[PDB]
Formats: structure tokens, sequence, C-alpha cells
DNA sequence: TTAAGCAATTCGTAATCATGGTCATAG
DNA sequence: CTATGACCATGATTACGAATTGC
């Protein structure tokens, strides 16, 4: 629809060009000045015109030692090793390197990996032509043949080993989102017949280039491009739809460009005749194919920077293309940049400990961008549900009926256009609102890497990015050490605690960015390791090196510097700086979001260290790890003793303080005094006082302070929170406790929470009796709602979950009658309840899905709930305040009121009636016993005052449907499973059913028909 | 049959007739006929050529548990 | 060709081991 | 018609894997 402005008159002669690029790519082409692999680089100007760049004469290379002999000095043997060996046994060691100008050179470097000395050493340069000729070069070096004139005696080993634009980007100083420059008279426009589809198009040698380091005015964004889209399909009863039976009905866009508050595209484009919407544009068409077409031809005239949406890698892209394929529509798969490229489906799969595994599909784009919202919340945050209802309400605050709302009328169609443009809109508010991109450009900035790289990869490739940054900068190799496999090594020391619950305060200090501290100021790195023989025979041990707990030497920095306390450095004051930049925001969720962006850069500083301890890798060196958890262990111990052996009664102070708890990078002393700002004032001055006992950047610092406080485990407790003393409380804390897991039901968490409450903050443990007694009296009595019964687990490795049986893993590889089409994979959440049955050898046989027991009314295990689910957390929290007798107190609170429950052959009923008062089965229906006959006006006022709070409660809740749906005078269809508000409105119609027809058991209250 | 099966699936989806999913179709058709809004005359011609049919005498989603 | 670390607590299922109610037949 | 231990049946203890969180 809306095109870029037009390049107006550029002369290369005389003007250069200043642009930000994108996405870079690799090609083998034709067309050389009279190498193959040329680069190219997308991007856009400081205006808005799109610029594709074409860069010429760069090859792959690495490197190798020398061997000492009479070979790899001489020049003869240097070109006889590029030369080919004419043998007929050299087949298989002349062909698939073959004649390549693979060259010679000669070099003087070093290798990384220990502390030899200050001297170099000769190394050859190998260059290659294309990138990829090192895979079977490598595979002809090492294991192939080097019998060549006797130069090279097998082996010598490959160093540096890296990818190319990688290598690229290394070499000539280009980070991820850069501003790149070309200047006058270097770069021609019309050398390049048009191949692309973009505005500008250049054609540049390698070594013009300048790149702008960001930082002053070099630290700006472009105004890029942004689409974001959905469709709809209609389908079967039951059967999840499936791209060769079930059409492609509607696909609605939105777009903007960066740094304007609102979008400026808004298109909708629909397969009947449809009625107009305000704000958007409409357009019909009578046949699918007109209408993939039309969204092709949009697509590369709007010609987008970024593509965004919600499942539309796994859901979307692959459904379009196969729709494509199976119509008959050639002209569909061509949406990327290059003019003569189709697009294809290629699946992948990424596997950590930190994310666990998930397997995706890819769709290939060259020049555009892709984010799919769902990848970025699965990979960096931790809750219940992923769907987009359950994200919108956490974040914001909010298929069978479709196929008849578009074989209806053209209302319908338009009301199902105004629900698809909403949904379409939703992840671009989530993505300026969350500041996703904001912090990808930052992150691809401090890294050194591009930015699709943050959505594919882990934290190796950007670790490996920053030393090869710093290696370059004093001549150092890195070698390839690889083994399978070493042991593990010793962790992290807890202490022991002294359990309870305090009611004293407790003052937390501990030491902040821990083990980057220790790394940096002891001088750790693979390049200063000292070897166990290099130290003799000489004897300089003082000032020189020093020695760590583990045992290993390690140099002082009178001699070196190493690398990684350079690149720990950098992030480190990244960090500061945006904590820095978080100390003047009012917002709250503003202040979480630049959390979130602090929390990053700790986490990228962290996996510096755990980079060396990874045996699966690329460059491990447990010595290093093993030195880190000993000093912290050392330095954990001795503030331990320190603590609790000054302040004490002999040394003026009031009372002799005792450590109650430490987890290896903290201590919770607890002082005596019971005024808080006394615990305060003395826990600054102990804090400060014991941070100097140590090397620079070592500091330890006051937190907080815990008043009360309730230990209850190993890493399980709970307090409440003190910042400063006129600011008089905060929060609480719950470390650890029922109410943070994902494990459990939302009853549990509630009730943890509640009980805490009460039990923290009012100290009435009477209410606290009487709250868990009416909890687990309505439990009893079924009147708990279904929405806080359900349970989720993750359903991962589908190996580990064949090896024992499980709950989640029994609901989901039973399929349903309705649907085998939609079911759990690999990596999601299933939920489930638990229903009432005689097999008590497995809660694996009773597990199933919250809309089948909807849907099909099945009861509810309360013994199950009532001595599983709840009764042992209670038991942990209530016990340490009393004795065993509150056991006994809470296990006889349930036992007033355990005494209280509710209640095919189904259908074969009798229907007895019953006496309202004493509960006797009696023939004919008159409502009162003939004992109990007198007492009835009673009777009767006891149950109207229950039908009077049932009215109440109907109309609050449909009337609520109302507001969130939007219209006063259409229907509500809302049957989201992530609302408490449905399946809350399905019980209250059957509870006013049945309430309605008891009091009819009485007369009528006068005549009707007068 | 099959075709008297979109006339209904037609009438239950206009809205100048009323915001038809909690009731039954013909007391749809006759709270129409009184306000006298334009009710088609074929719309009960094949309410009475059939008995207590719950696929007739129904409103489309009178399954779906809104 | 691809993947940052260790410590610790909780819960469910199958298997191992203890103990009583019937029973079957020798006295 | 009546003792005795062999036989079936049901409940208490231990072991180990899976899941998830704290540094
Ligand atoms: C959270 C975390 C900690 N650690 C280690 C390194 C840390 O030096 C040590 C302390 O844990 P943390 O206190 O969580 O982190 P930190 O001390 O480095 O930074 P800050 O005080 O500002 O929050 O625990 C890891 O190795 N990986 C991790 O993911
Ligand atoms: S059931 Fe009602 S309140 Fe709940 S999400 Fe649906 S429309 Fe909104
Ligand atoms: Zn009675």
């Amino acid at each position: 629809r809306w095109l870029r402005p037009t390049p107006p008159a550029l002369d290369p002669q005389t003007e250069p060009l200043i642009f930000q690029q994108l996405e870079i790519d690799h090609y083998v082409g034709p067309a050389q000045p009279v190498s193959v692999p040329v680069l190219r680089a997308f991007g856009v100007t400081d205006e808005g015109f799109s610029v594709c760049c074409h860069i010429h004469g760069f090859a792959p290379y690495f490197y190798t030692p020398a061997p000492p002999g009479f070979g790899p000095e001489h020049m003869g043997d240097l070109q006889r090793e590029l030369n080919l060996a004419i043998s007929r046994d050299s087949r298989g060691g002349r062909e698939l390197t073959g004649p390549a100008v693979l060259a010679v050179e000669l070099c003087s470097r070093e290798s990384m990996f220990g502390y030899h000395g200050h001297g170099p050493s000769p190394f050859l340069r190998i260059t290659v032509a294309l990138p990829r000729l090192v895979a079977p070069a490598r595979r002809l070096l090492e294991q192939g043949i080097r019998v060549a004139g006797l130069g090279t005696p097998s082996f010598a080993p490959y160093e540096a080993n890296v990818d190319f634009e990688i290598r690229f980007m290394v070499d000539t100083d280009i980070v991820g989102c850069n501003w790149l420059e070309l200047p006058a008279g270097k770069y021609a426009l019309r050398l390049k017949e048009k191949a692309t589809q973009c505005q500008l198009e250049a054609d540049v040698l390698w070594s013009d280039v300048v790149s702008h380091p960001p930082e002053g005015p070099w630290q700006r964004i472009a105004p890029l491009r942004v689409l974001s889209f959905d469709i709809e399909c209609a389908g079967r009863k039951g059967i999840f739809p499936e791209p060769e039976r079930d059409p492609v009905i509607q696909i609605c866009s939105l777009g903007l460009r960066w740094g304007e508050p609102e979008p400026f595209l808004r298109l909708a484009l629909t397969l009947r005749p449809c009625a107009p919407i305000l704000g958007a544009k409409v357009q019909s068409y009578e046949k699918e194919e007109d209408l993939l077409q039309a969204w092709s031809t949009f697509i590369r005239i709007m010609d987008p920077d970024v593509i965004t949406g919600y499942n539309i890698q796994n859901f979307d892209l692959p459904y379009l293309i196969s729709r494509a394929q199976t119509l008959k529509v050639q002209t569909f798969p061509f949406l990327g940049r290059v003019a003569g490229l189709c697009s294809n489906i290629r699946d992948s799969s990424f596997q950590s400990k930190q994310t666990g595994r998930r397997d995706t599909k890819v769709v290939s784009m060259v020049g555009r961008v892709q984010m799919d919202m769902l990848q970025v919340l699965l990979r960096e945050y931790k809750l219940r549900s992923y769907t987009l209802n359950a994200v919108s309400f956490h974040f914001l605050g909010e298929h069978s009926i479709i196929t008849d709302l578009q074989n209806g009328n053209d209302q319908t169609r338009r009301r199902l256009a105004v629900y698809c443009l909403k949904d379409a809109y939703l992840p671009l508010r989530l993505l300026e609102r969350l500041m996703v991109l904001v912090n990808a450009v930052e992150m691809a900035r401090v890294t050194g890497v591009p930015l699709s790289y943050l959505l594919s990869r882990g934290q190796q490739v950007k670790v490996v990015s920053q030393l090869l940054r710093q290696a370059m900068h004093e001549g150092l190799l890195m070698p390839v050490v690889k083994s399978e496999g070493g042991e593990d090594y010793t962790g992290a020391t807890v202490i022991e605690p002294l359990k309870g619950y305090y009611d004293v305060p407790i003052a937390t200090l501990d030491f902040s960015s821990l083990y980057p501290s220790i790394m940096m100021a002891h001088n750790l790195c693979y390049t200063t390791l000292l070897r166990p023989g290099t130290a003799q025979k000489l004897g300089l041990t003082e000032d020189q090196f020093i020695r760590t707990p583990t045992g290993d030497e390690f140099v002082k920095t009178s001699v070196r510097k190493g690398l990684l306390p350079q690149i720990l450095e950098n992030l480190l004051s990244a960090r500061k700086r945006a904590k820095a930049e978080l100390a003047k925001e009012t917002d709250p969720l503003r202040r979480q979001v630049l959390d979130g962006r602090q929390l990053a850069l700790k986490v990228s500083a962290n996996s510096v260290y755990g980079f060396t301890g990874a045996q699966v890798g690329k460059l491990p060196c447990l010595e290093i790890s093993q030195s880190v958890t000993g000093f912290g262990r050392q330095m954990i111990e001795k503030t331990k003793q320190l603590v609790e052996s000054k302040y004490t009664v002999e040394n003026g102070y009031s009372t002799s303080a005792k450590v109650v708890y430490g987890d290896t990078d903290s201590v919770m002393c607890r002082f005596g005094v019971s005024s808080v700002a006394e615990a305060m004032a003395l826990g600054r001055e102990a804090a400060d006082w014991v941070s100097g006992h140590f090397p620079s950047p070592i500091r330890l610092e006051f937190e907080k302070v815990y008043f009360p406080y309730l230990l209850i485990s190993k890493k399980r407790y709970a307090g409440l929170l003190f910042s400063s003393r006129p600011d008089a409380h905060d929060r609480m804390d719950c470390k650890g406790l029922e109410a943070v897991r994902r494990d459990n039901c939302p009853l549990v968490a509630n009730l943890v929470t509640a009980s805490l409450r009460r039990l923290l903050i009012d100290r009435d443990p009477e209410g606290a009796v009487a709250h868990a007694q009416d909890v687990i009296s309505d439990l009893l009595c079924n009147r708990i709602d279904i929405s806080q019964l359900v349970i989720t687990k993750e359903l991962t490795r589908a190996a580990s979950d064949y090896a024992g049986k499980q709950a989640h893993v029994e609901l989901a590889e039973r399929m349903r009658k309705r649907d085998p089409g939609s079911a759990p994979s690999l990596g999601d959440r299933v939920p489930y309840v638990i229903i009432s049955a005689a097999k008590g050898v497995a809660a694996y046989m009773k597990s199933e899905d919250p809309l089948f027991v909807l849907e099909h009314s099945l009861p509810i295990d309360t013994q199950y709930y009532l001595e599983q689910q709840l009764a042992k957390p209670l038991l942990r929290i209530f016990e340490p305040i009393l004795g065993e007798g509150r056991a006994e107190a809470v296990l006889l609170r349930g036992d007033h009121t355990r005494c209280k429950t509710v209640l095919g052959l189904l259908a074969f009923a009798k229907r007895r009636n019953c006496c309202i008062g004493c509960r006797t089965v009696l023939s004919h229906q008159g409502a009162v016993c003939e004992f109990c006959q007198p007492r009835e006006s009673e009777l009767y006022q006891k149950e109207v005052s229950h039908l009077n709070a049932l009215e109440e409660r109907f109309s609050r809740l449909w009337t609520q449907c109302q507001r969130c749906q939007g219209s006063l005078h259409e229907d509500v269809i809302c049957t989201s499973r992530d609302c408490p508000i449905f399946y809350m409105r399905k019980k209250v119609r059957k509870d006013l059913e049945d309430q309605e027809q008891l009091l009819r058991r009485f007369g009528p209250p006068g005549p009707e028909a007068w | 049959e099959e075709a008297e099966l979109e006339l209904l699936r037609q009438f239950d989806l206009a809205w100048q007739y009323g915001p038809c999913t909690g009731i039954t179709r013909l007391q749809r058709w006759c709270r129409a006929k009184q306000m006298g809004l334009e009710p088609p005359p074929e719309v009960w011609q094949v309410l009475k050529t059939h008995p207590g049919d719950p696929r007739f005498q129904c409103s489309l989603w009178h399954l779906y548990p809104l």
C-alpha cells in the first residue's frame, strides 16, 4: 500500500552513503571483477530508503603451526604445500581439496592456553577459496595424507576454525545493528544491474567501509518498518485444521514505523463480500487464489523490515505455503528480498539445561527479520500458561463457530474481521510495552553478534565472539580441545540453619557480583594459567604467582593481564549503567522491565564463568572453575567467623550475635536488638567493616532487615522486608515455598499466602485457624471452583517419561475421539484435574482434561485434594510456632469440620423427597415433616436468604461478560479456559435452578391469573 | 431437507429479528411478529410440517456451553 | 553440526518385607 | 470333631527417578 519515499539525487563521486545494517548474508557468485564468495548487507538510511550493499574480495582462512623440519621454513616447500601431488594414490588427498588457493603465509603468533612465556613462534596462515572447503581440508590435513616432500609430517592441529560472517565482523569491527559508511568515490551504484528489489544498490570492495562505534550521536535507531499479521481458517466439527482441506478465509495486517506512537497502516483481506470498518481498508475476493496473490503483492510493495506475530512460525507461514502449493498458484512463495528465490520449510531443534528442549520449523526470508513473540516469552519468562489470553491478562488485563460466522451474512463477517484485527494488534502492543526490541539492539551492540542469533542460539556464540575480539589486540590464537568426558567438581557451601520462627530482627549482608570479581581480582585466565612444571626451576614465588585452595598456581598481574578480566569489566560497567538508569523511574512495570534488562546483563556476566566448566562445549578449563568455588567457600566462612567473633558482650557491645543462616553469597546474622533502627545501624557498620579485608572490587553490603523471620529448611524461608525505617515495610519474601512454584493447585498457593498474611502481618493465629477451617469446609461441601483445582506439568523429552509412568504423560498420549490433530507436543504444559475413582494404586489413572470434565461432568476426589495437596504444606508452616499439639489443633480443626460432607444406573432414579427439617424420606410432596411441622415459618425464613444471595451472584457475573465483550446488544461467545468468568457463570445457573425448585415445595404466595 | 436446514440457519443470524441464543426458534418467530418487524411466511411453514425434532426447533448453538 | 554451571528439596510408583484370616488335614 | 502350620491376602519401608527452584 504506502510506499517508501523516493531516493532523489545520490551521486557517488561526490557523496557518501551512511546507513544502518540489519541482516548480512553469504553468496557464491559469478560476475567477478576483471573471490567467488561475495557478501550481502541490507539496511536503511537515516531517512527511510532501503539499501542493499554487495561486498567483494573476502575469503576464509585459518592457522596451523609450521612443523620443525626443513619444509615450512623453505619457500620451495611452501609453494609445494600449495602444489598438488600428481600421484595416483593421492586421489584421497588432492581431489576434495584439489586446486584451491590455500596459499602459504608466515606469521609470528602464540597459542592461548596456559602461560609459557612472552615469546611468540612461527605459524602458517592458510587461506581457502570457499567457506565450504574448510571441512574437507580438515578431513584431509589431519587424518588425510600430509606426506608431501617431507615438509609437514602428520600431525599439526588446526587453530581458529570459526564461522564466516563472524570472522568478517571480527576482522572489520562491525557489530550487530551498526552504522556503516561508504566514502566518496569508493562505491558504484550502477555497476550492479538490479538483482534484488531495494532502492539503493551499491557494489563496494571490502576494505572501503567505515564502521562507526555506537556511542555519542551514533547511538540512535533508524525508522524501521514493522508488520504484524494473523489468519483465519474454516474447519470441520471436532477436526483441527489441515492444510489440504481447510481454506484460509481472512488475513489481517497492522504496520508501523518505529518511533511513532500509532500505526500507519491497517488492512484486512477477506474472502466473501463484507461490511466497512472505520479506520481500515477492506477488500473482497471471490476465490482464494486472488487472496493469496493480493497478500504477496502487498508484502512485496510495502517491503517491511521486521515481521512479528504470535505463533506465526509453527502455524501461520507453513499453512500459507502448503495451501498455496495445493491450489497451484506459482507466484506465492517468493516473499523475500532476492528477486529469483523461493521459500521453503525446514525443521530445527534446540536444547539446553536452561530452557529445556524445543522443536520448531523455520521458513526462509532473505533480507527480512522474524520475531515471533511466543518464542521470546518462552525463552525469557517462567509463567504458568503461555496462551495469548493468559499473558495478556498477566501483562495488560483482559473454530466451529467461525465456520458459521463465515457461511452467514456480511455483518457476521464484519464481526469476524474486527476480532481478527484485535488479535493481530495485541503482539505489537506487547512488543513496544515490554521493551523487547530496544533490549535486543543493546544486546547485539554489547556482545557483537547479529540480530538473528538472539532468537536461535545460546550463550556460547557471544562469549566466543567477545573473546576473539579481545584476542586480536595482543596476537594470540585459540586452540581446539575436546574431551568426552571429565568428572564433576565440588560446588557451593550452604551453612547449617537454626530452624524455626524468629521475632527479633535478622540483618542480611551479601557480596555483589561474587564470581566475576573473584575472576577479576586474583588474575585468573586461560592465558595466565601456570602449568605445574613451568614454574620450575625458577624460584620466584612472592608477588609473581599465587596459590589457590584446589591447588593451582596463577601468575600475578605484574607479569600478565588476562582476557576474561577485561570482558567481565566491560559487562560489569554496562550493567552498572543500566542500574544507574533504573534508579530514576517511578512507574512499576517500567521499573521491573529495567530490572529485566539488568538481570540479563548479570546473567551474561555469570555465563562467562559458566563457559569454563562446560566439559561439553568449545573450550573447557575446570582448574579455573575449581579455583573459583574454592575461593567462594573460603570467603563465606571467613565472613561468618568474623561477624560472630567481633561484636560480643566483652567487646563493649550489647549482645554476642549468632549467625542463623548462610547460602554461598549471603549471611543472615541475628543481632539481638528488637529496634529496627539499631539493627540497621549496626548492620551497615558490619558490612562496611568486613569489606575492608579483601582486594577490590570485593565488597560486602547491607541489604535488608527481616522482622519477623521464618526458616523452614535449606532454600525455604519467609520474612517481612524493611528497606529504610520511615519507609515502614515493603512486602513479604517467600523464598522457595509453596506460593512461587507452579507444580501445585492455585487453591494451595492462595491458602499459603493468606496464612502467612494473617500470621505475619496481623499476628493472629485464631483467624488463621478459622481461615484454614473455612477453606477445608468449603472444599468438603463442594463449593470450590475448578479453576482452583487445575494442575499443570511440563511434557519434556519422551524417553525419560517412557522410563516411569506419570499423570500428564498419560493424559497427553491418550488422544481424544474428537481431535487427533490437536494434542500437547514436546515442551509445552499439560493441564489436568484428578477425578474420584477406586483405583488407588495409580493417580495416573484418575486424570482428565478440564474441558472434558466440564462438558461431561465427572466428580472430584475431595480426599485426594485434602490429604495429598493441602495437608502437608500446612503441617510444614504451622508447626514451628507451637508444638505437636498444633498438628492436633489443625487435625482437630479438620475434625470438627470433616464431619460436614456434601454428596448408566444414574438414569433410573426414583427421586425420593425428603423433609427439610430432619431429613426423613416419606411419601407425599409436602416440604415439612409431621413432627417438625410447627417450626415452618423459621424454616421458610431459612433458605430464602440463600435464594436471595444466589440471585445477587447471577447478575454480577452475566453482565460482566457484556462489558468484557464490548457490546450490550448481541450474544456473548467466549469459552476462554483461562478466564475464571467461564464455568463460574455456568454453575450458578444450576444452583439457582435447584434452589428455586426447593421453594416451590411451599405453595405460591398468591394467585397469578387475576 | 438439506435446503430447509439452511433457511433456518439464515433466519437465525439476521440481526433485524433479535439477539437470539437463549430461547426457542418459534418463540423468536412470534416475538418478531408481535412487534411485526417482518417475519417471513416460510420459516413458519417448516415449523408446522414437523414434530418436536431438536434439529429444527432449536437455535444453532443450543449445545456449546455459552 | 549443536548445547553456560552445581546444590537441594519434594512427591509418586514399584518392589521388598511384616503380619493376620482362612483352611485343610492329621490326631 | 478338633490343633497345627501352610497358604493367601493386605498393609508398612525403602529406593530411585522426575520436576522445579535457589545461588
Ligand atoms: C543466579 C546465578 C548465580 N551464580 C553464582 C555467581 C554468582 O557470583 C553467585 C551469587 O549469586 P547471585 O547473588 O544470584 O548473583 P550476583 O551476586 O553475582 O549479583 P547481585 O548480587 O548483584 O545480584 O552465584 C551463577 O553462577 N549462575 C547463576 O545463574
Ligand atoms: S467468560 Fe466472560 S468475563 Fe470471562 S473472559 Fe469470557 S467474556 Fe470475559
Ligand atoms: Zn421432619
